């Protein structure tokens, strides 16, 4: 996955399309909180907020697209 | 310490799985 290519790039879209529920542009805590719960894994919805607290460019306590592309593509082969 | 792209990717598979389902 360290490679890039139109799979990656389409991906990111549908993982990001998928978080922003209120269909805003961007993803938020209680957008991403919301699918973690019903997904009925870890609803740590604290931890997250801490965690975009940190990642958020603009402190407006929400991820864009280009940083869910980055933070995705950090590790993971 | 660690745990943040642990979550992000474990979310990620998870909606995926969700999504290859169909369900809801
Ligand atoms: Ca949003
Ligand atoms: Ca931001």
């Amino acid at each position: 996955a360290d490679q890039l290519t139109e799979e990656q790039i389409a991906e990111f879209k549908e993982a990001f399309s998928l978080f922003d529920k209120d269909g805003d542009g961007t993803i938020t805590t209680k957008e991403l909180g919301t699918v973690m719960r019903s997904l009925g894994q870890n609803p740590t919805e604290a931890e997250l907020q801490d965690m975009i607290n940190e990642v958020d460019a603009d402190g407006n306590g929400t991820i864009d697209f280009p940083e869910f592309l980055t933070m995705m593509a950090r590790k993971m082969k | 310490g660690t745990g943040a792209a642990l979550s992000w990717q474990a979310a990620i598979d998870a909606a995926r799985q969700a999504k290859l389902m169909g369900s809801a």
